[PDB]
């Protein structure tokens, strides 16, 4: 099955890498983190966009990769940190900045 | 009136082990939903295999998320849902501390309610209170990360 | 640090939720699989939807799960299956249709 | 005028490698894109190397992503981009195959586009060819899930 990478826009492109690399960065087993940083790369393919807007989205995903998330149930919460990064104001106002439309 | 502090202490040991196993125990749509993974905090199903076991059940058509066990019998699974639960039938509380600490609830035993600052995945939390030590202390993970804002005691006799 | 997780609306956390159920069901590894489980339920306690709500997200999210995607590079995509899923007109759909508002 | 068959096939082999190898072979922005993560697909960035390689660089103001190696010259990152790269300086293509098999190539060498249908990270792929098989053959992967579509041949001379 072809996944559905061709049908995204720019702006839908970004924000699923944006997702993407910041799992890669929080979870520790080589083969999710593998995995991620795969899937991140099929949405840069399509981007048309310069490389330093990925390494910007990822100094945005960095301050919420660092995060300590606690809670009542043992957990790192490491998902978590990447949903709450992928509703940062300051990500998608990059996206909607961006130069390269 | 209320369970008494000794039945209900013996039926929350019952349940006082990984949600996983929780499932197994109580079976019905309660394991279905732990199997399933569905439901991770035990939290609220062990207070609510208190309630059930000490012939205080919760009404089928009590205005709170439930799912039944193996028993017939119904479990709560949101914190939320259980605190405003015991809110509604527990009558009034007969301990309520702004800021607590455990120091504040010595001498005296019953149900706990603490809510606070700083867990990811819940407002606060329920459970047993036997002067000292809470019914899952083992659990119990952390002056840690969760900042008590109000605790809420009512007594079981 | 507290997360994000009591600021969002109750359609926000049901998307929420499908995203990391999604992630505890594509990915192999335990502590990834828990911790995608764990950040699902901190979204399950803040809703005010009976849990079949829960159980349909996840019948659509099996339809992503169990696709095999392919690629010019290693990887299962496993990641991009969710990613894929959260952009699905019936998912999205059944959240606004929901009668729990 | 074109790479030499020979100089390219030599150069291809150079970077043969893991993703992870032809970074740090490379050096420079490439390397610290790959060692990153942001870099992935070694298809695009292996094709520049053979064109740096053998006297045919890829322009700093060609109009296409890419980014700069140790040896200060330029690599593009992106399949789409290497592949209209290739139709706008390497001319007239010597063979366009609708519904391309291997079998439809034997007998000419030199570099290869494929563009098809069933990838979920690129639309096609670009290599080496020398009449038998791919420069990468030993990486490809698979009548495979990638259904060819068109396949397009620069001859090497």
């Amino acid at each position: 099955q072809e996944a559905l990478t061709t049908q995204y826009s720019q702006s839908e492109l970004l924000k699923n890498w944006a997702l993407s690399h910041c799992l890669a960065l929080v979870y520790k087993d080589d083969v999710v983190k593998n995995d991620a940083r795969a899937t991140a790369s099929a949405y840069l393919e399509y981007g048309k966009q310069s490389v330093e807007i990925y390494h910007e989205i990822d100094e945005i995903a960095k301050k919420y990769s660092g995060l300590k998330y606690n809670g009542s149930i043992s957990s790192d919460f490491n998902t978590m940190k990447c949903i709450d990064f992928i509703h940062d104001r300051e990500l998608n106002e990059l996206i909607k900045r961006r130069v390269e439309k | 009136n209320r369970p008494s502090f000794n039945e209900a202490w013996l039926a929350f040991r019952k349940v006082n082990h990984s949600v996983a196993d929780v499932g197994s125990i109580i079976g019905g749509n309660v394991g279905k939903n732990i199997t399933g993974g569905y439901f991770q905090n035990a939290c609220p199903i062990r207070m609510s295999y208190v309630l059930n076991a000490t012939g205080f059940p919760i009404a089928r058509n009590s205005p709170y998320a439930k799912v039944s066990g193996a028993d017939n019998k119904f479990y709560i699974y949101r914190v939320n849902d259980m605190i405003d639960y015991l809110t509604h039938t527990m009558g009034k509380p007969d301990l309520i501390v702004n800021n607590p600490k455990q120091s504040d609830f010595i001498g005296k035993k019953g149900i706990i309610v603490v809510k606070g600052h700083g867990w990811s995945n819940a407002r606060g939390h329920v459970t047993l209170w036997n002067g000292s030590i809470c019914s899952d202390q083992c659990h119990l993970l952390n002056n840690g990360p969760f900042v008590p804002e109000v605790g809420t005691l009512w007594i079981l006799p």
